[PDB]
């Protein structure tokens, strides 16, 4: 009566394994456990998304309102909630967009799941409710599709893809973030139309290098490869012009060293004279050779020696140096080089061109340029960013790289695919759903009409974000979707969508003329990998967690 | 400085409704067992060791402590419930926190302000109490043969149900007895006495009228058994009274000290024969009795109790009729209780018990209930105060309600037809309570294995025919009306549990902020 | 079920702040104010300057928004933007960082 | 969702709580089922003090130790209920308990839920009572036969000591009534026989005393210790004053006066004393052999001593509460309170008084009287232990003799009883139902653990219970159908079947009556009780 | 406070800050008691 | 008498030991009892390194987990083993020692001495060996049906 | 296979209660335990017999071959000593004669 038998027959296990059910509210704990951080990326949604700071354990400070990168630093201690974590850092991964559509809808599947789950459904059924509204959720995607990208490369039409995308990450100034980002795209794309080649795409072609100070508007596009080098002899602006030819060494480059116990060896002082003056005609027999095929500039991976670089300073031939590896790889796509080991002469062919080669103060320190011009292009451009914090300059580089994935997406399938945005995605399926929920019979029914209700909460967070009253507005968007569709064809109103701000009241009547749309691709993968999310949550009725 | 030494960090917003909704959804949780005929039981240890092991709401909830400030007015609310009827405190809990459970998802989705769901939450109130006014229906409170399978309404789930047919012949008889014409019957459980007592059996037992007492006789010549007995309630101690001023008396001669004890002993004797002018054949005091007095009272056959309870010497004087007066120089032959009889002392190891049996209306009526244990003795005790309780509310007022889940879903029923009406920004909050009073036919069909998804779904059907008396079997979980089977509760029971839910969910949803560290 | 205790999970991990509720982005801005109450009086020729002494006890004296704020370490996330505006400043033009 | 209330609230839910009920019942059960029976262990217990209680009744082993899990406090506050009453059956109810929780265990495991299975415990019950009513055989206590008593009383002492002090306390249980009847009026009362706890002789020298028999001794030498006829005065006032109600002093103006003063409260001593003397001498003057005793509750004044001590009249003080109402019964006196009204109608009579001198102290004997309506029994032992153990034998001894005279209906023991009640309830048909398939499967548990009993018995005797069992159900074959009733029970010694009436094994009937009914509720209870929980303010 | 640690800066008890006359009258007493001693 | 050998020593025997082996593998097969089925839980294992392991294997659950009691780690070592050869068979062997040491059990608190009742293990086994026999269906292997593959891999 | 089930009736009771039951110990062994005070009371036994000092914790110091006033002033925790200390005990009260043979 004093004290409690505590769970006899506990000793099973260690003290620190603990065991949780389904059974004594558990699930709703687990559920209630991802409105903590579902919170979090509530605010930081759409372009009036509020950003979030999270400090490491190394005092590193990075401001983001992406959730798939807001996850990575912070310490998760529930087990399901690192099943919504790692499945936002995937959607990240494959198609680079739409990463807070996913934290956002697996957070509300539970949500309307503690309903059912109180109205007596099972784990197996709920599961095989979303499973078959999720197949119908995916085909009435392409259904509603409207529009083409088409050619690829256009001035216009890069505006309704990139521009849309960024506009949620860093909004700022709408034109002058498009522009950045636009260009780099065109400079990648081999172009080589009526060829029938299959297009080519790399998401790491395009660099962008962080440099603090002056201000967003002074940013511009470089066809060039930016680093912070100091030349070692001299600097030369190469106004001489002709362009150059240019030779690229993944080696060092000094005399060939044996790999095991390289020693100078000398019997009598005869050969001791001449040891001297034997280093110094072994690399000017080897360096004439490269002055004679007109090489003004070498590229080399490793440290290399006073006495290599002294010829190179006889014949005016620029030292640049590449450590480890990928910054060099992406060095020889610009110019079109192919590397060698040797340090003998290369050949004619696999020689690059750049026709010059500049050091100015951008940020306080010396910087080479690579920018090409518009004859002999080059691909894998970088994109100087300035900025006057550090904190911003590492969400743009992220945005950037959002801008540089949605352009990923022209390649594999057939199109672009344009989407309505402005939530009317997935407001458009609340009432599709809702027809296919009364259209299957059985009890079935109540876990599809709740998977359509789910999707309120898009046009719901875009609402209350601008400041504006989710009562008012939100009943006033379904008066253009409860008409559904006249005796007559060409209905406008599937474009309407959620306004931020302004005079509220819907607004931004057809968002055809605000040319902001949306992905398939990624609309695809956010339903797929967030119902899983949900659905793995779901389909665990035990949890098991060890040391705490 | 500091500044304010209580709780200078504040929690507010969202962060402290969901505190108080989530621990309000944790109390109703562990007695979502505790429902219906087939609810299981609950041990609650004490810090003093006593066991106490019931399915009973409110006795769960006092016992417990909980540190969450919030949730500890839920632990009052039954208290509401408990003193002014006694039987429904289950059910409270479990609307209430189905309540806040169901207007959650308001303020953190839709953004509703609290007040304007309080408004809607008073709005809803006012036609929950007319929807359980309109399926109440009116029985004769004189029939004997009714009253007995109302009482049984709370014994179903009570572990008394097999006794069930003994036990409402004990508790019809014990509120008939202390009830009488005046508000009505003002019936008050002061006047009816549980008496506890070890061993015995269940099946076993009789409604007295009178009080049983645990002491035995002041003198092994004291008659046990008197055919005729006459009570004289006496205040004042048989024992040699002494003066408060402490008067000390100086002795100077020799016959002064030896005649102070002869006055303490002619004083006494004194005090005897102003009892022994109206010749009682019983004395019963609540203090000490001296040995001295006891000699003078053997002439006259005077059998004296002593320590006797304050309390029961009130309910001496309704059944016996006498009248308590502390000086024994009013006595009166008025005052000599009257009517009383059938005194006998029955022989027991464990105490000796005295028993009275009656022939102004106010009576006492004595219940002797025998358990096979001390701890289920007391849930016995517990049982036949919530038994009596049903039979309190159908003697106020001739309404009586429908039970077991055909009030609840009678209200839900008529708040969506009004709900689709309204049209405005309290048509959201005003469908919560709708959804509210499914918890309680909910869960009755989970305690009693059956699906909830399929029965509920054609329940609801049923109820939109024009019959407000479907309800939902305790053990095979049919949807048979509850006219056949017969359950039927007091409309008070159904208004005292909607009012006090409604009442507690306005108070936690207005609560935005928790501080501590105030110690007043 | 694996014990009597059954610990309650917490979202995150021990040690970690809280936020929302009312004031928290006023947090910020206060600590903001407190940060440009020294650089204040250190605006105009008139102005006067600030001592500084790190745990290195290396003295010194400094008007410049850049310098102060290099000398002291700031742990505040949102006290670091003044810094970088700060070193952003004095890196291209080199003036008016105070400002 | 309990530690969101409390932070060290703890609790164990549905069957979390249910392998505890199951467990802790079945640890009780078995340290308490080796007491059962007459080769049932012997347990001492020994606290921190140093004391040693020798018992095999399971009241004082559950009172001295206490018990940490609060689902064996159910079981020992039921069998303290159980001793109360019936004086018997702790260690019956303990077995049952427990092994109806084992029962009904392995069926939840099966699917069955436990409110199907308190019901088949209810409908069984009710069945066992009507079985109880035909299986009891009523007696005739009017002969009042000694050889009836005898058999009876050494059953339960069977179960205490060995055989060799069983034959020495059986006569004196069955003489623990004797005298003590009512025809007419029904009440008995075992609390007139007094418990003397000395050490003399040996345990198995004790004997009976036809009348009561104090504590205390002579306070004067001169005091005969030995009366042929004495007239016993009841006197329930303090001739010795312990203080004055009212404060009070004595103020002397000259030292004459100090000794009037101390003679003024000779008075009121003698005044108490006068009545006395006079009440010697009225019967008859200068008798020899005719001597007079007072025995007083209160104290005695030492001073007044040698006031009887010149008349030699024997004075006893201090005497207990319980012992006036003694007094009437067995001298056949009355009490009295004062001397102020005195008369030889109230003086008891007796026809042997003495006094023996055991160690430093002195006890007085009474005996020889007319018509005693008590007696006493002196417990004496050769140790400590030796007057608790034989205390304890002895008052569980007395409620059995005393349900005999109660009920005149008398039940075999034996496991006679148990045994009866399993092929009973085996199949009820359709007389008591009340669903189909719900009620059979507690029915079943609640049958099957009745054989406990006899099963625990021949357990203690280092025998096989399936062996011994199943003679038995081949006897009560063959006897159905032979048209002749026999009681089988359960012989120890042989490891065979016998006759309880033959035998001399009988059971009371409060005692079998309570233990089926008391461990039903506690066992359903625990069944029903699917979370322990614990909370509160340290 | 509002009830949260405000620290702009590492070590903030341990670093201490003067203004105002009292920190003029700290800096002219140093020079002073550097004074007296070359004075001699 | 284990004391008097070893200062400081613990040791369970006859009613001691008897509740170990029946009690321990109680505990263990009850983790498992909602493992077996197709509607089986699914459980999650996540250890202080912050690996997670999700699968209905009862395999994986006894290796991640250490267990205390010395009578599971007997039974974890024959369901991890019966895995190993036959790819199967972890959850079942779980569900058959520890059931089979309750319905044991039962009988030992009679009196029956535990030799005897393990002696009629051996004989109830063998009978299942040969009903083995004429339980078992011959499938021919000439026939290449590929209907037949594909509902023994759906088990 | 580290640590022990400590059995479900360690709950049971309490941890300050021993038991020492049939084949659980005593069954001569407890007997080989008070061969160590019997031994004592072999040498005080006789003419010859050797008295023993004993010191109790008063400080009262008391040298007798008296079998009866040596286990009175001894503290014995073991309990089944006192059953043959107080056997000793009735020796010297009633009859007063023959304490070292008793024991």
């Amino acid at each position: 009566s004093l004290r409690l038998p505590q769970n006899p027959n506990a000793g099973l296990f260690k003290q620190g394994y603990n065991s949780y059910s389904n059974a004594d509210g558990q699930i709703i704990k687990s559920i209630a456990a991802i409105r903590e951080l579902h919170q979090m990326c509530l605010t930081s949604m759409g372009p009036c998304g509020r950003n979030k700071i999270i400090v490491n354990h190394l005092g590193k400070i990075i401001i983001t309102n992406d959730a798939a990168t807001m996850l990575r630093e912070l310490d998760i201690v529930h087990p399901a909630v690192k099943v919504l974590v790692m499945a936002t850092e995937q959607q990240k991964i494959d198609m680079g967009d739409g990463t807070n559509l996913v934290m956002i809808l697996a957070g509300e599947l539970l949500n309307v799941s503690e309903k059912l789950i109180s109205m007596g459904l099972s784990a197996v059924e709920i599961i095989q409710g979303y499973n078959m509204a999720r197949k119908f959720t995916l085909k009435e995607l392409d259904e509603m599709v409207v529009g083409e990208i088409t050619d690829k490369n256009d001035k216009n039409e890069l505006l309704k893809m990139i521009k849309p995308v960024i506009s949620s990450k860093k909004y700022g100034s709408e034109d002058i973030l498009s522009e950045l980002v636009s260009e780099a795209v065109s400079h990648v794309l081999p172009v080589a139309q009526q060829a029938g080649e299959i297009p080519y795409f790399n998401v790491d072609s395009i660099r962008v290098v962080k440099i603090m100070g002056g201000s967003l508007s002074n940013s511009t596009v470089i066809k060039g490869m930016v680093f912070n080098r100091e030349p070692e002899g001299h600097v030369k602006s190469l106004s001489e012009d002709k362009k150059h030819k240019v030779a690229v060494f993944t080696c060092p480059l000094d005399i060939a060293n044996t790999e095991t116990k390289g020693t100078v060896l000398l019997h009598n002082a005869q050969e001791m004279l001449d040891f001297s003056k034997g280093e110094e005609k072994q690399i000017d027999a080897m360096m004439k050779e490269i002055a004679d095929m007109g090489v003004e500039c070498i590229v080399a991976g490793a440290g290399v020696g006073e006495l290599a670089l002294h010829y190179l300073n006889r014949y005016g031939i620029l030292v640049l140096k590449v450590p480890s590896k990928f910054e060099l790889r992406r060095l020889c796509r610009v110019c079109g080089a192919t590397p060698l080991p040797r340090l003998g002469a290369p050949t004619p062919e696999e020689l690059g061109l750049v026709e010059t080669v500049k050091t100015m103060e951008i940020g306080g320190d010396r910087v080479t340029v690579f920018k090409q011009e518009q004859g002999e292009i080059s691909r894998t451009s970088t994109i100087i960013l300035r900025g006057a914090t550090q904190n911003n300059l590492d969400d743009i580089e992220r945005a950037i790289d959002d801008g540089v994935a949605a352009v990923k997406g022209l390649m594999k399938p057939s199109g672009g695919k344009l989407l309505p945005g402005a939530g009317a995605t997935e407001i458009e399926l609340i009432s599709r759903i809702t027809k296919y929920g009364e259209r299957t019979p059985g009890l079935l029914q109540l876990a599809i009409k709740q998977f359509a209700v789910a999707f309120e909460v898009v046009p719901r967070t875009l609402a209350e974000t601008a400041g504006l009253d989710v009562n008012e507005v939100l009943p006033n968007l379904y008066a253009a979707h409860n008409v559904t569709e006249p005796g007559a064809v060409k209905t406008d109103h599937l474009y309407k969508g959620v306004d931020i701000d302004g005079e509220s009241d819907e607004g931004v009547k057809d968002i055809r003329e605000e040319n902001i749309y949306d992905m398939l691709a990624t609309k695809k993968f956010a339903i797929n990998v967030a119902t899983e999310a949900a659905t793995t949550v779901l389909s665990i009725d035990q949890i098991i967690m060890a040391k705490k | 400085v500091v500044f304010m030494n209580a709780s200078q960090e504040r929690t507010t917003g969202r962060q402290a409704q969901i505190s108080n909704i989530t621990a309000a959804k944790a109390v109703a949780d562990v007695i979502r067992t505790c429902l219906g005929p087939k609810a299981m039981l609950k041990m609650l240890l004490d810090p003093m060791g006593g066991l106490v092991l019931t399915n009973d709401g409110h006795a769960i909830l006092r016992e417990i402590d909980v540190a969450h400030p919030a949730a500890k007015s839920m632990l009052e609310l039954s208290r509401t419930q408990d003193e002014e009827v006694g039987d429904g405190t289950t059910t409270v809990i479990i609307l209430a926190g189905e309540i806040l459970a169901q207007c959650a998802p308001y303020l953190i989705e839709k953004n509703i302000h609290p007040v304007i769901i309080i408004q809607a939450l008073k709005k809803a109130l006012t036609d929950a109490l007319e929807v359980i006014k309109q399926v109440s229906k009116p029985v004769d409170v004189e029939n004997d043969a009714a009253m007995k399978k109302l009482i049984q309404a709370s014994i179903g789930t009570k572990y008394v149900i097999h006794w069930s047919e003994k036990m409402c012949e004990l508790a019809l008889d014990a509120v008939k007895t202390v009830r009488k014409d005046l508000n009505f019957e003002i019936d008050i459980k002061r006047y009816v006495r549980v008496e506890k007592i070890p061993g015995g059996d269940v099946l076993d037992s009789r409604v007295l009228k009178g009080v049983l007492l645990n002491k035995d006789v002041v003198h092994p010549k004291m008659s046990r058994h008197i055919e005729n007995p006459r009570v004289v309630l006496l205040d004042c101690p048989l024992e040699y009274k002494k003066g408060e001023s402490q008067t000390n008396i100086e002795i100077e001669k020799e016959e002064d000290w030896n005649r102070i004890l002869q006055i303490e002993e002619e004083q006494v004797q004194l005090m005897c024969e102003q009892i022994l002018a109206v010749r009682p054949t019983l004395v019963i005091t609540e203090k000490g009795v001296s040995d001295l007095a006891q000699h003078y009272l053997l002439k006259g056959g005077c059998s004296v109790l002593r320590r006797v309870k304050k309390s029961d010497n009130n309910r001496i004087a309704r059944v016996t009729g006498a009248t308590i007066v502390n000086r024994v120089e009013d006595l009166k032959e008025s005052d000599v209780g009257t009517n009383c009889g059938l005194f006998k002392v029955e022989m027991i190891g464990d105490e000796y018990f005295s028993f009275l049996d009656n022939c102004g209306l106010q009576k006492a009526c004595t219940i002797m209930l025998r358990g096979g244990s001390k701890d289920i003795l007391n849930e016995i005790d517990r049982n036949l105060q919530d038994a009596m309780a049903v039979a309190r509310n159908v003697m106020l007022s001739p309404s009586l309600s429908p039970g077991g889940g055909a009030t609840e879903m009678a209200v839900s029923v008529k708040l969506a037809e009004k709900a689709k009406q309204l049209e405005g920004i309290q048509q959201w909050p005003y469908q919560a309570v709708a959804d509210a009073m499914e918890c309680i036919p909910r869960t009755l069909i989970q305690n009693a294995g059956g699906d909830p998804i399929r029965l509920l779904s054609q329940l609801r059907a049923k109820h939109a025919q024009g019959n407000f008396t479907t309800g939902i079997d305790g053990d095979k979980g049919k949807i048979v009306d509850m006219v056949s089977y017969g359950i039927w509760e007091p409309e008070v029971i159904k208004q005292q549990s909607v009012k006090t839910a409604i009442e507690s969910a306005c108070l936690l949803l207005r609560v935005d902020d928790i501080v501590s560290g105030v110690r007043k | 079920n694996f014990g009597s205790q059954t610990p309650t999970i917490v979202v995150l991990k021990e040690g970690t702040d809280a936020s929302q509720g009312k004031g928290q982005i006023i947090s910020n801005i206060n600590a903001c104010v407190a940060v440009q109450e020294a650089l204040k009086p250190t605006l105009g020729p008139l102005g006067s300057d600030i001592l500084i002494v790190t745990s290195n006890q290396k003295t010194t004296i400094s008007n410049d928004g850049a310098t102060i704020l290099k000398l002291l370490d700031v742990v505040h996330p949102a006290a670091k933007t003044l810094v970088d505006i700060s070193r952003a400043q004095d890196a291209e033009v080199g003036d008016g960082t105070t400002s | 969702s309990l530690q969101l209330l409390n932070p060290k609230a703890e609790s164990l839910r549905r069957d979390a709580a249910l392998k505890v009920n199951v467990t802790s019942a079945e640890g009780l059960q078995s340290v308490l089922e080796t007491n059962l029976g007459p080769k049932g262990t012997l347990k001492m217990l020994v606290d921190g003090a140093g004391n040693i209680k020798l018992t095999k009744d399971g009241k004082v082993l559950l009172t001295e130790m206490q018990i940490q899990s609060p689902t064996a406090v159910l079981i020992a506050r039921a069998a303290a209920a159980q001793d109360e009453i019936t004086g018997d059956g702790t260690t019956t109810v303990v077995c049952l308990v427990g092994e109806l929780l084992r029962q009904a265990h392995r069926f939840i495991q099966e699917g069955v839920h436990p409110r199907i299975i308190t019901d088949g415990f209810e409908i069984a019950r009710k069945e066992s009572m009507k079985f109880l009513d035909e299986f009891k055989i009523s007696k005739t206590n009017l002969s009042n036969d000694r050889e009836f008593l005898l058999q009876v009383a050494r059953s339960s002492l069977l179960t205490k000591v060995d055989a060799d002090l069983t034959e020495v306390l059986t006569p004196i249980v069955t003489d623990a009534v004797l005298s003590v009847y009512d025809a007419q009026a029904d009440n008995l009362d075992l609390h007139m026989v007094e418990i003397m706890q000395m050490q003399h002789l040996s345990p198995k020298d004790t004997t009976f005393i036809k009348g009561l028999v104090l504590d205390h001794g002579g306070r004067h030498p001169d005091m005969p210790t030995r009366v042929k006829n004495a007239y016993v005065l009841i006197l329930n006032v303090s001739l010795e004053y312990e203080k004055t109600e009212v404060n009070s002093g004595f103020f002397y103006s000259s030292a004459d006066q100090r000794d009037k003063l101390a003679a003024s409260e000779r008075k009121f001593v003698d005044a108490k004393l006068k009545k006395i003397i006079d009440l010697k001498n009225e019967v008859c003057g200068m008798d020899p052999d005719k001597g007079f005793v007072i025995i007083n509750q209160k104290g005695i004044d030492p001073m007044s001593l040698d006031v009887f001590a010149k008349h030699n009249i024997l004075a006893l003080r201090r005497a207990k509460r319980r012992n006036m109402e003694r007094l009437q019964l067995v001298t056949g006196g009355e009490a009295q309170n004062s001397v102020e009204d005195l008369s030889p109608q109230i003086l008891g009579f007796s026809g042997l008084v003495y006094q023996e001198t055991i160690g430093e102290e002195k006890f007085t004997y009474v005996t020889e009287n007319t018509d005693p309506k008590s007696c006493t029994i002196l417990i004496k032992g050769s140790t400590h232990y030796a007057l608790a153990q034989t205390k304890d034998a002895v008052r569980d001894g007395l409620r059995a003799v005393a349900n005999v005279l109660k009920d005149k209906n008398i039940i075999p023991g034996a496991g006679a009883f148990y045994i009866a009640l399993s092929r009973y309830l085996r199949s009820a048909n359709m007389n008591k139902l009340g669903a189909k398939g719900k009620t059979k499967t507690g029915i079943e548990a609640f049958a099957e653990a009745l054989l406990v009993i006899p099963k625990t018995l021949v357990k203690n005797s280092g025998f096989d219970p399936l062996d011994v069992l199943a003679m038995v159900e081949d006897e009560l074959d063959d006897a159905q159908d032979s048209d002749e009733t026999r009681y089988v029970g359960v012989d120890l010694n042989i490891g065979d079947s016998c006759d309880p009436t033959i035998e001399g094994i009988w059971d009371s009937y409060r005692v079998l009556r309570n233990a089926i009914t008391g461990a039903t509720g506690i066992a359903s209870n625990l069944l029903l009780c699917d979370e322990l929980l614990r909370a509160g303010r340290s | 406070e509002m009830g949260r640690p405000f620290i702009i800066v590492k070590d903030q008890g341990n670093k201490k800050r003067q203004h105002g006359l009292e920190a003029k009258k700290s800096h002219i007493l140093a020079a002073r008691s550097v004074a007296s001693i070359i004075k001699t």
